[PDB]
Order: structure tokens, then C-alpha cells, then sequence
């Protein structure tokens, strides 16, 4: 077992573990839909119109 | 302008009202999603300051 999955190191118990050796946890990138317009939301507003909701 | 008036006794007021279009626009794009657009013509509600 130990061959099958040990990683192979020239000393036991290691005070610390490189980065490359270690588990990390990558997740997708994460999308966003932004709800607003920008621009138009500017518009509107000097315009007169008084948005909510 | 410069209404003119009888002179009663007691204090009254004037209540002089413009008459404008004011609407608004209810659009509900998505199930539990409502945004109004509200307008006022002449006297808008708001502006770039605001």
C-alpha cells in the first residue's frame, strides 16, 4: 500500500509540506449576471424618471 | 402669478395644483421580480441631483 500511495520522501513526517504535494481545492470559475445597466439607469434618472423595484 | 382675493377673517390657504402627466410602466419580467418606472411631466420628481 504504501508504494501504491505514499508519496515518496526522503524523510518521514515532514515539518511542512510543499504547496505541489498538498490537496487543493479548486472550484469553477463563478459567473455573475449583473442586474443593472449602467448607463442606462444614468439616463433615465437625470431624464426625470424615478426608477424603483 | 398674483391671485386676488376677499379678506375673511380667518387664516385660509390657496391650494393651487398643476395639472401634469404622471404615469408609470410595470414590468415583471421574472416569477416574483416587479420594478415600476415611475414619470412626471412638467414637475418631475426627480432630477440629476437627486
Amino acid at each position: 500500500q504504501a508504494a501504491v500511495t505514499s508519496t515518496p520522501r526522503a524523510k518521514l513526517n515532514p515539518r511542512n509540506w510543499p504547496s505541489t504535494l498538498v490537496y487543493q481545492e479548486i472550484p469553477g470559475p463563478t459567473t455573475v449576471l449583473l442586474p443593472r445597466d449602467a448607463l442606462a439607469e444614468v439616463r433615465m434618472t437625470n431624464s426625470g424618471v424615478q426608477l424603483a423595484g | 402669478m398674483t391671485f386676488e382675493v376677499d379678506p375673511m377673517d380667518e387664516p385660509t390657504l390657496l391650494y393651487l395644483l398643476f395639472e401634469v402627466f404622471d404615469v408609470v410602466r410595470v414590468h415583471q419580467p421574472h416569477r416574483g421580480v416587479i420594478e415600476a418606472v415611475y414619470l412626471r411631466t412638467p414637475f418631475s420628481a426627480g432630477n440629476a441631483t437627486t
